[PDB]
């Protein structure tokens, strides 16, 4: 067993050191948002394969005083020079500068911090600047990712520079330092988010993306905005409300899965015998299949009209119509679930 | 992708999911800044690229300048009728995010598994296309049998299915769990 219960506050990150950094921010009087940002800056180091200031994020935020939830959309956008037919192979869309969308991460941290921050901006970076310089043992997750991508890393000197030892990827437990990122984090701490989007880092960002074959420009960075969503998606389950992001994220899919399944009134009894458990898991998979059939009509709601799609996906009555089509005895062919590529 | 969950002493909460997309993103690192750039453009559909046998590219998710690509991310906060947070949850793992988040919720809310069990319990995934159910290596094999006798074809995940970080309110306070699949642990006070 490996349980962790806290009387006052908690941070669950995917690396212990980053959870601790978030926790320390809370103990120092930070808001949940301050702690989240401090932890995220650390995850961008310890799990650098996963996320960081070159990417984008969404935050779902709940204020217990106002009893209101909000969402911050800071996902990457396609650059101004992008177009529908820009890629002709998977390799083109996956590797190199042309695969890069405009990073949203730091503008997301900034907007969240402006709205909900208590600690100084620079304080959020300090522990990560130290960590990046001192280094840390490569953890389980990063080690497995390094091994998985060993060929590409080892043949790219700029990645080898940080992720290898003796020309081979780092193994679990070996020390990783991130000295250039430490310096970038320090600049961000001192100069703010503007350093990234319209400041001292911007020209170099553009140079790096373009040198690798990309099309991101300074104007793209200058024009990037994180977006506050005051009315996130919600669904009612029993006496609770679940807040989650709508399109372009998958809240509508999650909502539909749960609304399909809620009509089965699952409980501990649902898993108490193999007969019950087997039927329960079959029903779960069928709910997944129905929900994913509807997902193909989703896209960025600024560009695609998803209004009716999302209304259905979040409708309890629609979900009941789908649950009625789940056969207890069998799954069905793909067409049964009515995936649609057009409305 | 990474998911983090936070509850502060005043009861406010954040569920945050962040990503550079594939492992190491675009594989473009700046030699000057150290920044590792995303390959989020890969999350768009492209008319010229078939990703999966028999699956058409999705026109709703084509690239346009200024557009954001569709995501499987779903950072969630569950709040009780009394205004107190009940659960903060989300996941990493591409298209398995949404199903894994659902499972963590089902496991805690309905099956009554504590938060660590809700995170550690074996998962399964089906996204319709492709037409297979993926199960984790340690799933109850009575579940595999129940699926196969109902005509699902199953395959075992080569590694694992998703990564979930969660916090649940209990009588004892805030119970937290990070997923052993990736190696995290929570912290608190
Ligand atoms: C894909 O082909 C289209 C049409 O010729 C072209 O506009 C685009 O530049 C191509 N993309 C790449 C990366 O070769
Ligand atoms: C929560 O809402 C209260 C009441 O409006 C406000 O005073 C406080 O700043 C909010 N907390 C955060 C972290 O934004
Ligand atoms: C900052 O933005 C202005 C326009 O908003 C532009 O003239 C200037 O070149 C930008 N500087 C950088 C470093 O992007
Ligand atoms: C759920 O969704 C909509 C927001 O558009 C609104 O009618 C309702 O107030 C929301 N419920 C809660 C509890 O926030
Ligand atoms: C919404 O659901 C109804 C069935 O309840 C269906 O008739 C309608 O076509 C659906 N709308 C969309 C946009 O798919
Ligand atoms: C998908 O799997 C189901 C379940 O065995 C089967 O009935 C169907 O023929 C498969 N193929 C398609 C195209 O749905
Ligand atoms: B993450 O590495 O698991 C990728 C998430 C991405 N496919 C998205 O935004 O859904
Ligand atoms: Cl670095
Ligand atoms: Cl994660
Ligand atoms: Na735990």
């Amino acid at each position: 067993p490996d349980n962790h219960v806290y009387t006052r506050a908690a941070v669950a990150a995917d690396a212990k050191q980053c959870s601790k950094i978030g926790r320390d921010a809370l103990r120092d009087g930070g808001s949940a948002v301050d702690a989240a940002i401090a932890a995220l800056l650390c995850v961008g180091l310890m799990n650098a394969h996963s996320m960081g200031i070159g990417g984008g994020l969404f935050l779902t935020i709940y204020n217990s005083t106002t009893r209101k939830a909000e969402v911050i959309n800071a996902r990457e956008v396609a650059p101004r020079l992008a177009f529908a037919t820009m890629f002709n192979s998977s390799e083109q869309s996956q590797k190199g500068g042309l695969s890069v969308a405009v990073p949203g991460e730091i503008r997301g941290y900034e907007l969240a911090h402006q709205r909900h921050g208590r600690l100084p901006w620079a304080r959020l970076f300090q522990p990560s600047i130290q960590l990046a310089r001192q280094g840390f043992p490569v953890g389980k997750g990063l080690a497995a990712a390094l091994e998985n991508k060993r060929t590409v890393i080892e043949q790219q000197p700029v990645l080898c520079e940080v992720f290898c030892r003796d020309r081979k990827v780092l193994r679990e437990g070996e020390r990783l330092t991130l000295p250039q990122l430490a310096d970038t984090y320090e600049t961000l701490a001192i100069e703010g988010a503007q350093a990234f989007y319209n400041g001292s880092l911007t020209a170099q960002i553009v140079k790096d993306i373009q040198a690798a074959g990309g099309i991101v420009t300074a104007e793209d960075l200058n024009n990037y905005r994180a977006e506050l969503i005051e009315h996130p998606l919600n669904i009612s389950l029993g006496d609770a409300v679940l807040y989650m992001p709508s399109a372009p994220l998958s809240g509508p899919v999650l909502a539909l899965i749960l609304n399909i399944l809620k009509g089965y009134n699952f409980s501990r009894e649902s898993v108490e015998s193999p007969e019950q458990k087997g039927l329960t898991y079959h029903r779960i998979v069928e709910a997944f299949r129905f929900a994913y059939a509807k997902r193909t009509l989703l896209g960025d709601p600024k560009f695609v009209d998803v209004t009716e799609v999302v209304r259905n996906m979040t409708s309890e009555f629609f979900a009941a119509q789908l649950r009625a089509q789940i056969s207890d005895d069998t799954t069905h062919p793909i067409s049964y679930y009515k995936p649609e590529f057009y409305t | 992708t990474a998911h983090l969950s936070v509850v502060a002493e005043d009861g406010s909460a954040v569920s945050a999911t962040s990503t550079i997309n594939l492992y190491f993103g675009s594989k473009v690192r700046s030699p000057v800044s150290g920044i590792l750039f995303n390959n989020e453009m890969d999350d768009f559909s492209s008319p010229s690229i078939t990703n999966e046998f028999g699956v058409p590219p999705s026109p709703a998710n084509f690239i346009q300048p200024g557009k954001q690509p569709l995501s499987s991310m779903c950072p969630t906060i569950m709040v009780g009728q009394d205004g107190q947070v009940r659960m903060v949850v989300g996941a990493a793992g591409g298209t398995q995010i949404t199903t894994a988040t659902a499972l963590a919720i089902i496991y805690n809310l309905w099956f009554g598994y504590d938060v660590k069990r809700a995170v550690e319990e074996p998962r399964l995934h089906n996204q319709l296309l492709p037409n297979v159910t993926t199960v984790e290596r340690n799933i109850d094999q009575a579940v595999t049998a129940a699926l196969e006798t109902r005509h699902h074809h199953t395959q075992i995940a080569s590694t694992f299915i998703a990564v979930v970080q969660a916090i649940v309110r209990t009588a004892g306070g805030w119970a937290a769990a990070s997923d052993s699949r990736k190696g995290g642990e929570p912290a608190g006070y």
